[PDB]
DNA sequence: GCACAATTTAACACTTTTGTCAAG
DNA sequence: CTTGACAAAAGTGTTAAATTGTGCTATACT
């Protein structure tokens, strides 16, 4: 300040003072420490599978069996992403695929009462938080509320994916019945694989006593 | 029972990938590495050692 | 019209999923409590997934196969078979990118092996708990310079981007033996019972007398 | 044939189940000593011997 | 057992009504409740094994 | 665990002394008026300069790069404003820093009373929003109470805040809650009815009747209205509800499909579409056409007499008679062959 | 009518299985005799 | 009885609770108009 | 919980199209 | 096969009624 007179000789955050007429500088380094899925996305998006490959090659021929082993079991996944031709940043999703309505049906039965899949309520309680958040990131709200609200997003999203691999599974209020997510349909005895693919009810059949 | 057992031992662990693009300890099938070494012998390159 | 002998599997990317979706489900509603029709943006909305009735647009101006596929200029619904609602997906655009719990909590944990992190640390990291270094910008922590991939906490993070400051309590009636905006040393007294724990510039807070 | 607004909603006894009728119990709502579910006018109950 | 554990859920519905409103004019006629008990019994007599 | 998490994060900051509070509101409003005085300088909008302050305070390019794919141009409508307000005399310059620090303090106020908001939403459990989700919607109802506060009124911010916390919470529970969507007033009116029910069931000791419960409700209320809205009250049923005494059974699979044709129905509609074709062949060439033009068998759409007459060149009267003799002519063949006497449901 | 039963195509449980996987951001592609795209949903999800 | 902690004022006023199903002659209740039965349970006795 | 602007709906006055009848 | 005359049905326009979407209050309460 002072039209080119006083000048700080050290790094740090600058602080304006109207009362004491001073531009004070507080020692600090501008660092980008970002915490969250965003940062992880940054790293994954900047990764060089090729570099890490040729590096882990030299790393693997290390005489010690341990290091060699970890290097193997690493370059494994790396090579997977190589031969496949897929980018790891996709593992961090920006757009959540919504399943079609007839796949997640809601229909009324006799008596008039309705019915619905658990994945519907999941796919709903997701959008709620992802929305409120979008309003906050607009209207200028404090980092605490943001970091927490955004946390419930990363957990809700995952709840629509694998419900229960983290914490007590979300259930309809009042009931202890876990919500069935995408992964809940596939895996399992009665899942869409074992009950609706490798076996099924049929047509033109029947049974009786012998 | 024999069929089952055959399926039980059909995977071998790699030792010294040699001239192949394989990696030490990269476990794969029997017939696979077999055919690999088969071609490698013809191409003049050194085969791959492995443990059942 | 062509033989099917092979089935691949890959990782879907956000830009791909955007291609899949016929629309972004905004309003987290199911249907109207009266008309029982899909809400404007509701997860069952015909305007994107498809008609509830064969070859009928919502408003009902195009009611027949005579007009096929032509999008309605009133309701916005494509006149076609009502079966399309089983294969036409949606998507939800996340304000903040999030990861897929699969790769996160999976036994080998792909994203964990790639980034060269641990399931324990990458846990807090992705879940918004502890910060992670990206381009330290010539920073330092406890004498040992912090580098990328390292994991910080709230305190040390702010301490490196906002500097370090120490609050000293004053019992009513007591005065500061040090002048406002004056440089103090560690151990030096600011008040009869106040002992400075850092070299730097102290500042008055809410004076009780002038 | 006149297309009447109203269609047949009736209740026909399932296959394999046949016999006589020894009971008639019909309880319409708004009747004394009978509370019916909201949105339900009447209910009919038949017994088959 | 279900009656008492269901009654404690009423006891809490008691301790939240008295701590507000008008602490002067109150009777248990406004401080009790049915459902915390009623539903507690209705639950047992049906769903339990 | 996110639960203890939020609590500890808000437990990382002290609350506020009465002094700190009054001062907070003071500087905050000084910044809010500072921006207002800036609008009278460079001639910009009230909210323009306002948000642009957050553009240098609330963060770098992270604030305008994700309020959705569209908010307002960062390098264009902002950067020009970040330099347009940059060349001003010492008179106007200070009013900028007062906006930065003034708007800054707002955040401090919110963070401070956050330990209140969380303790407010605490007695609201059961709505169908688990704590954090419930608390969050309440926290935003703090952000409203803040910018609208007045220190001059010599009122502790608690009283003003709390009401705006309960407002937001009671607004979210009527806008989310139940799986299906319920317009706000109606959601409330439900609550009013149940509120009466559990009341006179308490006084009389026996549960009420649809007539008396409506009686104690007010004018216009009858025995039907209460049961009427009561039908709409109850929410859907989880398709995952296990039926029977077993663990291998569900409630979903027990639901048929009417939205798709059955094989017998396809074969049925096929038999009608065929038998009608051959039964059509036995008619006059003009009436055979005119017939399927009036039933919409051609283009799927029905053509009124006015159109048919313009198709052949006859009048709207001739076509009319043509149909009369047509149907009645197939009548004779049908009263015999009895092939199409079916399809009578 | 007597004709021999035609040759079926999509089990339809599988189509749903595939879309369910698509919800997991899993790209499931069906191929033919030479590494080539095969549309199992006739004109449906094509967009 | 609802009694004040300070005022020393007593207020009794009997109230209502709900409906408790009664057992029949044979030993089986009737829930939702259906004849059900409560089967005995068994578990280890309390103690050391 | 309420005053009320916002928007939807049923309300209804009335114009025009379309099925229709006795007579050429 | 054809006019002219009509009533019922289907339009077309402006309203009154209702239904639904919103901002908000101030002792203090963290
Ligand atoms: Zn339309």
């Amino acid at each position: 300040a002072d039209g080119g007179k006083v000048k700080s000789e050290i790094y740090g955050r600058v602080e304006v003072d109207l009362v004491r007429n001073v531009v004070r500088v507080v020692e600090s380094y501008d660092i980008d420490a970002r915490m969250g899925a965003e940062a992880i996305q940054e790293l994954l998006k900047e990764l060089d599978l090729e570099k890490l490959e040729r590096e882990l090659l030299e790393e693997m021929k290390h005489p010690s069996r341990a290091r060699r082993a970890k290097a193997r079991k690493r370059l494994e996944v790396v090579r997977a992403f190589l031969d496949s031709g897929n980018r790891p940043e996709w593992m961090i999703l920006e757009a959540v695929p919504v399943l079609p309505p007839d796949l997640r049906p809601m229909v009324q039965v006799d008596g008039g009462r309705f019915a619905t899949s658990d994945l519907n309520d999941l796919y709903r309680r997701l959008i709620n938080r992802n929305n409120r958040l979008k309003k906050l990131l607009a209207q200028g709200a404090p980092e605490i509320i943001i970091r927490n609200e955004k946390r419930m997003l990363q957990e809700a999203v995952d709840a629509v994916i694998d419900n229960g691999r983290r914490g007590s599974p979300v259930t309809n209020p009042g009931s202890e019945r876990p919500l069935r997510s995408l992964t809940d349909i596939l895996s399992g005895k009665q899942g869409r694989f074992r009950q609706n693919l490798l076996g099924k009810r049929v047509d033109y059949s029947g049974r009786s006593v012998i | 029972i024999e069929i089952v057992v055959r399926q039980m031992l059909k995977y071998v662990e790699v030792t010294d990938p040699g001239d192949s693009r394989l990696l030490e300890g990269q476990v794969l099938e029997k017939w696979d590495v077999e055919a690999l070494n088969e071609r490698l012998i013809a191409e003049g390159k050194v085969p791959v050692a492995w443990k059942p | 019209k062509k033989e099917v002998r092979k089935v691949r599997i890959a990782l879907a990317s956000p830009e791909k999923i955007r291609s899949w979706s016929y629309g972004e489900v905004e309003k987290p509603e199911t249907i109207n409590y009266r008309t029982l029709k899909p809400e404007r943006d509701g997860l069952f909305d015909e305007r994107i997934f498809g008609p509830i009735k064969d070859y009928e647009c919502a408003c009902g101006k195009y009611k027949r196969q005579r007009f096929e596929g032509k999008v309605c200029e009133r309701c916005g619904v494509e006149v076609t078979r009502s079966i399309v609602r089983r294969y036409r997906m949606g998507h939800i655009e996340l304000a903040t990118p999030a990861a897929h719990i699969w790769f996160v909590k999976d036994v080998p944990s792909k994203i964990g092996t790639l980034l060269d992190l641990s399931a324990t640390e990458l846990e807090q990291v992705l879940y918004f708990n502890k910060y992670i270094v990206l381009d330290p910008k010539g920073a330092v922590l406890d004498g040992v310079p912090v580098e990328k991939r390292q994991l910080l906490t709230d305190e040390e993070y702010r301490e490196l981007r906002y500097g370090k400051q120490e609050t000293y309590p004053l019992p009513a009636g007591v005065d500061a033996l040090v002048k406002d905006g004056e440089e103090v040393v560690k151990g030096q007294e600011l008040a009869p019972g106040v002992v400075s724990r850092m070299d730097g510039v102290a500042l008055y807070r809410f004076p009780r007398r002038v | 044939e006149k297309a009447r607004d109203v269609k047949d909603t009736s209740l026909r006894v399932p296959p394999g189940e046949g016999g006589i009728v020894v009971g008639r119990l019909r309880l319409r709502r708004g009747d004394p000593g009978v509370e019916l579910k909201p949105g339900v006018r009447e209910v009919v109950r038949v017994f088959v011997a | 057992d279900q009656f008492r554990v269901g009654l404690a859920r009423l006891a809490r519905g008691v301790r939240e009504r008295m701590v507000m409103g008008s602490p002067d004019t109150l009777t248990p006629a406004k401080l009790v409740n049915s459902r915390p008990l009623e539903a507690a019994l209705r639950e047992f007599f049906s769903r339990s094994q | 665990d996110p639960v203890r998490q939020y609590l500890h994060e808000i437990g990382q900051v002290p609350l506020l002394t009465l002094e700190e509070e009054i001062d907070l509101a003071r500087k905050v409003e000084e910044g809010m008026e500072a921006i207002k005085k800036l609008s009278e300088a460079t001639g910009l909008d009230q909210e323009l300069i306002r948000e642009v302050v957050r553009a240098k305070i609330l963060g770098t390019a992270r604030i305008q790069k994700i309020p959705g794919l569209k908010e307002k141009p960062d390098p264009k409508t902002v950067e020009e404003v970040d330099g347009k307000l940059k060349s001003l005399p010492k008179e106007l310059k200070r009013y900028l820093h007062i906006a930065r620090e003034g708007e800054a303090a707002r955040q401090h106020l919110i963070e401070a009373n956050l330990r209140l908001v969380v303790s407010i939403a605490k007695k609201y459990t059961g709505r169908g929003l688990s704590f954090l989700d419930l608390i969050q919607e309440g926290n935003q109802g703090l952000i409203r109470a803040v910018e609208k506060f007045e220190y001059k009124r010599r009122f502790k911010f608690s009283t003003y805040a709390t009401w705006w916390i309960r407002q937001a919470i009671n607004r979210a529970i009527a806008d989310q809650a139940r799986t299906i969507r319920i317009p706000v007033h109606m959601v409330e009116t439900i609550n009013k009815l149940s509120r009466t029910a559990r009341q006179l069931q308490q006084e009389l000791g026996r549960e009420p009747s649809y007539e008396e419960i409506a009686e104690a409700m007010g004018p216009g209320w009858d025995a039907k209205r209460v049961e009427e809205t009561l039908k709409i009250a109850q929410e859907p049923v989880s398709l995952e509800t296990p039926i029977g005494d077993e663990k291998d059974s569900f409630y979903g699979d027990f639901i048929p499909d009417e939205n798709l044709p059955s094989p017998v129905e396809a074969a049925a509609q096929s038999l009608l579409s065929e038998e009608l074709e051959k039964a059509l062949s036995k008619l006059s060439e003009r009436e055979a056409m005119v017939l399927k033009l009036r039933k919409g068998l051609i283009d799927g759409r029905e053509h009124t007499l006015e159109e048919v007459g313009a198709y052949f060149g006859v009048t709207r009267e001739r076509i009319r008679q043509i149909e009369n003799k047509a149907l009645r002519k197939l009548k004779y063949h049908e009263s015999r062959t009895r092939k199409l006497r079916d399809f009578l449901e | 009518k007597g004709e021999d039963v035609p040759e079926p195509s999509v089990p339809e449980s599988f189509r749903v299985l595939v879309k369910e996987l698509q919800a997991l951001a899993l790209d499931v592609q069906t191929l033919d005799e030479k590494d080539n795209p095969v549309d199992i949903f006739e004109g449906l999800a094509s967009k | 009885q609802l009694i004040h902690k300070d005022t020393g004022l007593i207020k009794e006023d009997e109230v209502f609770l709900g409906h408790l199903p009664l057992m029949t002659e044979d030993g089986s209740f009737i829930i939702n108009g259906a004849d059900r039965v409560i089967v005995s349970q068994i578990h280890r006795s309390p103690g050391v």
